[PDB]
């Protein structure tokens, strides 16, 4: 019963570049297949009720992929790829990114050009990823001596089939469908052209800047509890 | 006769040049250094090095013959290769962890 | 004297076919004695009873009824079927002899009657039954030691 | 160990190496070495070489 | 005290008892003050729950030495009961039985390969059988083992006394024909077509050979014809498919021979055993020897089975 | 068992073959005679003419009555018994067109010869994916000739033909090094290596061959010459060659094709073939899984042998651990020298500080240990002193050169300043850290940074792998620890080791009597522990 | 500067079986995916000279290396796999095996529907781009269905592939984007070649022998 969200933008009649016959494909048909589907397999089911982002991680089940991780993620996935999109919004976003771009890539346009060669690593089906650096080390000399800044780093990942950085807990920014399925009707193979036309003609980079902005305070949340733990220890 | 390093799949790319270096981040890695020293290790992913001022003779595993390394390389450790670094002076060295795809 | 270790003997049986034995010499002097007969007996002699199980003396030990059956060849004969301060002592002598009749290499140190070689046993006991196997002579010196 | 004729395939009795025999043969030994090996070895060491 | 430790085996623990017992006083000299309070250092290896683990540790005395003067900080190392190391990175640096020793490939430097030098002129050991390894296929179901066959056992009983690669192969406009198979088998023919052709004389046809150029036209000398060419020469030669052989076999591959017999009234194949090798004028027989089993007895060993000697082969009951 | 299923068991498992006896007059009355009993009268037909035969005379008066020459009595005795197969008729299945291509791999590793010349020769191995349909070639064929230029083929051969001319020497002085004897396969030298006879750079998988049976080895295969030094191998083995007999035999002229060209110093036989004229496929059951090679004088690594051979990895046991999870190692080679520096440059300096004579006379820039120390001599093992124990005592010799002993005075001179305020202070001097001590940690840390490096792109591989089907341990390098059998245990369960019932097990062997003996010295009174603490604990409570 | 190179065009005519595919999703696979293949390997081998000299089986064999991709492997696989593809398919369909792979597919499993069923099945699981295949296994000697992500083909682990079927999406989405089901039955029912099949189990038969040994009586 998770949600079947009407997607966020008009999408039909939204972009002249983006067809709706395409969006009508991506949306109303994989959906529609992934969340029967997934609710099918949610019948009885105790992790049922879980959030999107629990189900997923539940399913992952670490080293081995259980049978519902799959249809989550790619849910998941879909609509997280849907915020990235915008209605006719993209170019040099500016604000922490800005400066974080510089500290990184060195340039928007150093950025833009890294990005662009994801196109490439795919070979498949899978999702391009950005992301953030809020990683928890999970085990044996965990903790960083001589802590410090610049730990986060905004990366670049590829994912194969039904993969999200939230498995490894890299907090994700913008997503782009590589499966052919999105991108196949309005250019036959042509992926290259696709892609600079996503990036530059319609990605929302404010939804981009929010997302960043909710990372941040993630990651503040965080220190915040492991403050509290150093707190519980000291008392 | 094969070099060991065909053998090894240590691929490496020697003298590499400022413009192909310019490519691929080669700039911002992370940095290593050592003097007189040998260290065992066994790579679980693959690594790519950019060595600079770095030497390093590679014994793989039971070997009476070695590797060896200078100046400005790039080598790709394989996975799962498991040798013997040996080095005796100053050494330099910028590291990315390449897994799966790039 | 008669050296400690394992020695084999058949007995002509005053009935049919012929029964087979083994024995355990120690420092401390006490035999060990395992029997098969023409059904498959596999019992300890030791108790002046005629039948003491061999099989109980390896439960004994905590071995599995499951383990047993993975150690031993001749399983299915076996499965048909269904003291440590004297005799548990074996010198350096006992315990060397007994790992060169019974194919087995606990190492020297290790001076004691293990459970695993009460298995080992029975199965060589059951392989004369059925022709593989050598009858030892007692009167060897390669069986007697020098005090 | 080599029996071109007249010795029965079937084992004697269902647990052993005891092969009886119909009529008269020869059993031939044929030469080589016998030399034991590790389950590490047999990786390298395979046949003809 | 340091910013980075790595976690370890060793536990380190102190353990500080009351010297007397409780209750009782015991006599204090006048000299010597008591001791109320004692403390003492213990080292004990970090013990599985599973299973117990005993600390097995030792002390050497080090030395560093400069200008004749000495520090005596002894190491004390703890070996562990496991031999070797999950994996490399996590290898103890020193794994031999001297470490002065320079024999082995590891201990000599990378940098100075003299010692590795030294350990490659030293010759192998010739303890070995030098032959041919031949595989037991009986016993692959069950732990294989090895003969090692040599000259020893293998000799050479009789002393006694156009061709080339014709092309490669073009691949095929109509795939679904048989053709692509060169040649056909005549026992498992039947499985992959029923025989349309073999009332055909030469079956589908006899050899036809046509040669195609880089250009693409067939040029043959004679269609019909079979004839070839032979590449270093470039002219055209017949393949002499006949092959006008009339070879007549006296000894073949696999037979048995017992001494005492001739093959021709000269150089008597002395040596029983299997002819293993037949070539032009040569033949080479693997050395056996016969036994021989009257109606009664018992042959102790499986068809490819090992016997070593003193091994018993044979069993005859005898009436006294 | 019924005797069928048994001989059927034998064959396939064992090895077992009827193979022929041939025997002498006296052996043959033996397996006749024996049946019938002891001395008694001989009634069977045959063991009558075996008595007869045991003379000379008898054997040749009745040769005489076969009609006979003496030559022919001797060959029917190697002769074959039992069912003789049916001979076996070709089949060609439709016409053969071929092209002389190059061989794909032309360059020897090493030679160089003109590149653009090597564009030309290449070019062809693109004109091979054209697809020609066989029933319309008939009409094609041009009976006539002089029109066909194979100018890419043309250019090769004038290439390798310098080839040959290069390195024919070198390769029979190296032949004679590495090959002591030859036997079918291997280089033909000597008398034996007539002109003309093709190298190896010529053949290339794929190709139609002729040839003629050199010979017929039962444990390995069929030999045939293809107008090359060396020979071809097809591999028959064993059982099946007591039917193949009858239809491989030495002087025959067959057609082969080529499924493999390997090195000649590994692998015993170089190109491996099989037999197209005389198709025996039905006949072949037992193959070779992976192909012979030789272990030669020189290798010692088996690593490295088996990359070269294709083979697969020498096993190992599991292990049980996953390092999925795993501690981090944070620990650095170069400190060790280090650790042993930084208090070796200090302990000469404060040689040199400590006593006035010591400072006289030295310099911080430049001192000498000793003229002629090394380092590698000093390295030793002693065990003479006996002041507590006796055990062995390294030496570890500190390069004077390396030391830097000026820094460490001049970084002395601020630190016995610092101790003689604290002496004004009447308070002992304590020092946290040297700058050698904080170096310690400098080169350490670079280390946390490449473990964490590599575990986090660790964490990214497995589930990329564990995604896209693909390996997650070496294929072979680890094997069940239960396949391999019989290893002496420790532990009961296989009960090797003994459990005990009824027992003392007196032989503690001091494992902890003996420890008890030394506690017991150090604490004789059986204390309660009042206090109990880690090291670790310890500090921290002096710290905090 | 290629080998292994070429475009071998398919047997049968680009827009041959056009009631069951269109031209376009035909031309277009052949046309643009196929061509890319080829000519990216051909460039990737100009480079070295010892990899330019193997067998296409070696090729893809050596690249793999044990499960660590040279970085050539992809090209080479994807086109031995799209030129076999092709094989597989034939203007028209079969009803069912006929002669000998019948008397095998019985024996190794079920009926010939009983097979389709499986076929059906581990059809509709794999998830991603990937290709299904129906093989021969050297040593155990019976039939196989296997399934490969991505580019691997059953050759790496010698086997031998007798039919093989493309579930990357490029292969059905122009006609049918998203009937996955469609692709399968039509292929199977109506565009599959049995012939080719028991054509390829002929060579086979060299390589693995199916069949008894005549034992001799004594």
């Amino acid at each position: 019963k998770f949600e079947l969200m009407p997607p966020p933008y008009p999408m039909n009649a939204l972009e002249p570049h983006m067809s709706h016959t395409t969006f009508e494909y991506h949306w109303g048909k994989h959906h529609r297949a992934y969340v029967d589907n997934l609710n099918k397999q949610i019948d009885g089911t105790e992790l049922d009720g879980m959030t999107l982002e629990d189900i997923i991680l539940i399913t992952y089940n670490r080293g081995d992929l259980l049978p519902p991780f799959n249809n989550a993620a790619q849910a998941w996935n879909h609509q997280f790829f849907w915020e990235s999109m915008k209605p006719s919004g993209g170019g040099k976003p500016s604000g922490e990114l800005l400066q974080l771009i510089n500290r990184d890539f060195g340039s928007f346009e150093a950025f833009v050009k890294e990005f662009k060669a994801a196109a490439a690593t795919q070979f498949g089906s899978g999702w391009a990823w950005l992301a953030y650096k809020a990683n928890r080390l999970n085990v044996g000399n965990t903790s960083n001596p001589h802590p410090t800044d610049e730990d986060k780093k905004l990366v670049v990942v590829k994912t194969p089939n039904a993969v999200n950085p939230l498995v490894w807990d890299y907090s994700p920014l913008l997503t782009i469908d590589v499966w052919e399925h999105a991108y196949y009707l309005d250019f036959r193979n042509r992926r290259p052209d696709y892609i600079s036309i996503f990036m530059e003609k319609l990605v929302s980079w404010e939804a981009v800047s929010s997302r960043l902005e909710v990372a941040k305070a993630k990651a503040a949340e965080r220190e915040e509890e492991e403050e509290r733990k150093k707190r519980e220890k000291e008392e | 006769e094969k070099p060991l390093e065909e053998l090894y799949n240590v691929r490496v790319e020697r003298n590499v040049t400022k413009d192909r270096l310019m490519e691929l981040g080669v700039p911002r890695w992370s940095m290593w250094k050592t003097g007189k020293c040998k260290l065992p290790w066994d790579w679980h992913v693959d690594q790519l090095v950019y060595i600079e001022e770095g030497e390093v003779r590679v014994v793989p595993e039971g070997s009476q013959r070695f590797m060896q390394f200078v100046a400005g390389d790039l080598v790709r450790y394989p996975k799962w290769f498991e040798a013997d670094l040996y080095f005796n002076d100053f050494y330099q060295e910028r590291y990315s962890f390449r897994a799966y795809g790039d | 004297l008669q050296s400690p270790g394992i020695y084999y003997r058949s007995e002509l049986d005053h009935n049919g076919i012929s029964v087979y034995t083994g024995t355990i010499i120690s420092d401390w002097g006490g035999r060990s004695e395992l029997e098969i007969d023409r059904k498959a007996r596999i019992w300890a002699r030791v108790s002046r009873k005629q039948k003491i199980s061999i099989l109980v003396l390896s439960s004994a030990m905590g071995l599995n009824l499951r383990e047993i059956l993975e150690n031993v060849c001749y399983p299915e004969i076996f499965l048909s079927f269904l003291f440590f301060q004297q005799r548990c002592e074996l010198g350096r002598i006992g315990r060397r002899n007994m790992n060169r009749r019974l194919n087995l290499d606990i190492p020297q140190n290790n001076t004691f009657l293990l459970p695993r070689d009460i298995l080992a046993a029975a199965d060589h006991l059951i392989g004369l039954k059925f022709g593989m196997g050598a009858l030892d002579d007692m009167n060897h010196l390669k069986n007697k030691r020098i005090r | 160990m080599h029996w071109s004729t007249d010795v029965y395939h079937a084992p004697e009795f269902t647990y052993g190496n005891v092969h009886l025999l119909p009529k008269t043969s020869h059993l031939w030994i044929l030469l080589g070495r016998p030399c034991r090996s590790s389950l590490v070895y047999l990786s390298i060491h395979k046949d003809q070489d | 005290p340091d910013p980075l430790q790595e976690r370890d085996n060793v536990q380190l623990r102190i353990v500080n008892y009351i010297l007397y017992g409780n209750g009782k006083p015991i006599r204090g000299i006048s000299d010597t003050s008591i001791q109320l309070v004692r403390t003492c250092l213990v080292l004990n290896w970090n013990q599985d729950k599973k299973s117990s683990s005993c600390e097995e540790a030792r002390a050497s005395f080090v030395e560093i030495r400069t200008n004749g003067l000495i520090r005596h900080f002894l190491r004390i190392n703890l070996v562990k009961s496991p031999i070797s190391y999950i994996g490399k990175r996590n290898d103890p640096s020193g794994s031999g039985l001297l470490s002065d020793n320079g024999s082995d490939c590891t201990n000599i430097n990378p940098f100075s390969s003299i010692y590795s030098y030294s350990k490659a002129k030293i010759q192998q050991s010739i303890n070995q059988p030098q032959g041919t390894i031949h595989t037991l296929l009986n016993r692959n179901k069950e732990c294989q083992s090895l003969i090692i066959l040599s000259a020893a056992n293998c000799s050479r009983m009789g002393p006694f006394k156009s061709l080339g690669p014709l092309g490669t192969s073009l691949p095929i406009e109509n795939f679904y024909s048989s053709y692509h198979l060169i040649t056909h088998n005549q026992i498992l023919v039947t499985n992959y077509l029923q025989l349309d052709n073999l009332k055909q004389t030469f079956q589908v046809i006899k050899f036809k050979y046509y040669l195609m150029d880089e250009n693409g036209k067939i040029f043959n000398p004679d269609p019909c014809r079979n004839i070839i060419l032979n590449p270093f020469n470039l002219n055209w030669y017949f393949l002499h498919h006949n092959y006008c052989e009339e070879t007549s076999k006296i000894i073949s591959l696999g037979q048995f021979i017992c001494e005492n017999v001739c093959i021709a009234k000269n150089g008597p194949p002395l040596k029983s055993g299997q002819v293993i090798l037949v070539q032009v004028d040569s033949i080479v027989i693997r050395s056996a020897k016969p036994y021989l089993a009257t109606p009664g007895a018992t042959v102790h060993g499986h068809y490819g089975e090992t016997l070593y000697e003193g091994d018993t082969l044979v069993t005859f009951i005898y009436e006294k | 068992e019924s005797e069928e299923e048994a001989r059927r068991k034998n064959w396939v498992d064992r090895g077992w073959a009827p193979w022929e006896e041939i025997l002498s007059p006296e052996a043959n009355f033996a397996r006749k005679s024996l049946n019938e009993g002891e001395e008694v009268a001989l009634q069977s037909p045959e063991a009558i003419e075996a008595f007869k035969m045991l003379s000379p005379n008898y054997r040749k008066k009745k040769i005489s009555d076969m009609g006979i020459t003496e030559d022919e009595y001797y060959a029917k005795q190697f002769e074959i018994k039992g069912e003789i197969p049916e001979p076996l008729s070709t089949m060609w299945a439709g016409p053969l067109v071929v092209r002389h291509v190059p061989p794909r791999d032309w360059p020897p590793r090493g030679w160089e010869v003109d590149k653009k010349e090597l564009e030309f020769i290449r070019e062809t191995h693109k004109l091979q994916s054209v697809r020609v349909d066989y029933d319309k070639v008939e009409e094609m064929v041009k009976m006539e000739t002089d029109d066909m230029g194979l100018d890419r083929y043309k250019m090769f051969l004038k290439q390798y033909n310098e080839w040959v001319a290069a390195n024919k020497d070198r390769l029979e002085k190296e032949s004679y090094k590495y090959d002591q004897d030859y036997y079918p396969g291997r280089r033909k030298r000597g008398k034996d290596y007539q002109d003309g006879m093709y190298e190896l750079p010529f053949y290339y998988p794929g190709q139609i061959c002729a040839g003629k049976v050199t010979a017929i080895h039962l444990y390995q295969g069929a030999f045939v010459d293809i107008g090359g030094v060396h020979d071809g191998w097809v591999p028959i083995k064993r059982n099946d060659w007591y039917w193949i007999r009858h239809h491989i035999k030495v002087g025959m002229h067959v057609i082969v094709e080529i499924l493999a060209k390997r090195d000649p110093y590994r692998f015993r036989f170089p190109i491996e073939m099989r037999f197209i004229d005389p198709n025996i496929d039905h006949l072949i059951f037992n193959r070779f899984d992976f192909a012979p090679i030789f272990h030669r004088d020189e290798d010692t690594n088996l690593d490295e042998l088996r990359r070269d051979c294709g083979r697969q990895p020498l096993p190992r046991k599991d292990p049980g651990v996953k390092v999925e999870e795993e501690p981090l190692l944070s620990n650095h080679p170069y400190v060790d020298k280090l650790w042993q520096i930084h208090n070796a440059e200090q302990m000469i300096l404060d040689d040199m500080e400590a006593n006035p004579v010591k400072y006289k006379g030295k310099n911080l820039t430049e001192l000498t240990d000793d003229e002629d120390f090394d380092e590698e001599n000093r390295i030793e093992y002693s065990k003479a002193y006996y002041k507590k124990a006796l055990l062995p005592k390294m030496i570890t010799k500190v390069s004077v050169k390396e030391l830097d002993l000026e820094a460490a005075f001049a970084e002395r001179q601020h630190h016995n300043k610092l101790r003689m305020e604290a002496q004004e202070r009447g308070e002992v001097y304590k020092i946290p850290k040297l700058r050698r001590n904080i170096e310690m940690d400098e080169y350490d840390f670079i280390h946390w940074r490449r473990s964490l490096e590599e575990r986090e792109a660790m964490l990214r591989d497995i589930s990329c792998r564990r995604a896209l089907g693909l390996p997650l341990e070496e294929p072979g390098r680890y094997v069940d620890p239960s396949a391999f059998g019989k290893d002496q245990y420790d532990p009961d369960s296989p009960l090797y080791r003994y459990d005990y019932w009824g027992e003392p097990k007196n032989s503690e062997k001091s494992k902890q009597e003996r420890m008890t003996d030394v506690h017991n010295k150090s604490i004789v009174g059986k204390g309660t522990v009042w206090y109990e603490m880690a090291y670790e604990d310890a500090v921290k409570e002096r710290m905090q | 500067v290629f080998a292994y190179y070429g475009l071998k065009t398919p047997p049968y005519k680009l827009d041959a079986l056009e009631p069951y595919m269109s031209q376009k999703m035909l031309e277009v696979h052949w046309g643009e995916h196929h061509r890319s293949y080829v000519e990216a390997l051909n460039k990737q081998l100009e480079k070295n000279d010892i990899l330019y000299g193997c067998t296409m089986e070696e090729l893809i064999k050596v690249t793999y290396n044990n499960g660590n991709p040279l970085p050539e492997f992809s090209d080479a696989a994807q086109v031995w796999n799209h030129d076999f593809f092709w094989e597989s398919m034939q203007p028209g369909g079969g009803d069912m095996p006929k002669l000998g792979l019948l008397q095998q597919i019985e024996k190794d499993f079920g009926s010939f529907t009983n097979f389709r069923e499986k076929f059906t099945e581990a059809a509709l699981a794999l998830f991603g781009s990937g290709w299904i295949w129906l093989v021969l296994k050297r040593e155990e000697k019976r039939l196989a269905i296997v399934k490969t992500s991505n580019a691997v083909n059953p050759l790496v682990w010698n086997d031998i592939p007798l039919i093989g079927l493309d579930l990357w999406e490029h292969a059905y989405y122009l006609d049918y984007k998203n009937d996955k089901a469609k692709y399968v039955n039509v292929f199977m029912n109506h565009l599959v070649s049995w012939d080719a099949a028991l054509g390829r189990m002929a060579r086979a038969q060299a390589f693995v022998n199916l069949g008894e040994p005549k034992i001799p009586v004594a």
